[PDB]
């Protein structure tokens, strides 16, 4: 949780399970082998005031 | 506050170092600590926060 700054906010989050073309290394093939996780949910402003 | 600094270092294992701690190792105020900054913000200079 960040408070109020702009660079800290997370933007996603995801999840990898499998590697790309030929690189063998997770770190280099989690960039661009992910799938962004995460729903959002409703509340109700009133009932929480 | 605490008296050594390995048992200082004991603790942050288990706290978080969000904001990141500042130690002082002159001549501190009242003993040998460390010092941990929340997440507040400061506004009196304009351009940016």
């Amino acid at each position: 949780y960040v408070r109020l700054d702009r660079d800290r906010v997370p933007t996603m989050v995801g999840v990898t399970r499998q590697s790309r073309d030929t690189i063998t290394q997770p770190a280099l093939s989690l960039s661009t082998t992910n799938t962004t996780v995460g729903v959002p949910l409703a509340l109700d402003a009133r009932a929480i005031t | 506050y605490s008296d050594t600094y390995e048992v200082l270092d004991r603790f942050f294992w288990t706290h978080d170092s969000s904001a990141g701690v500042l130690v002082h190792y002159d001549k501190p105020t009242n003993g040998n600590h460390y010092i941990l900054g929340t997440l507040t913000q400061m506004v009196s200079a304009p351009p940016h926060i």
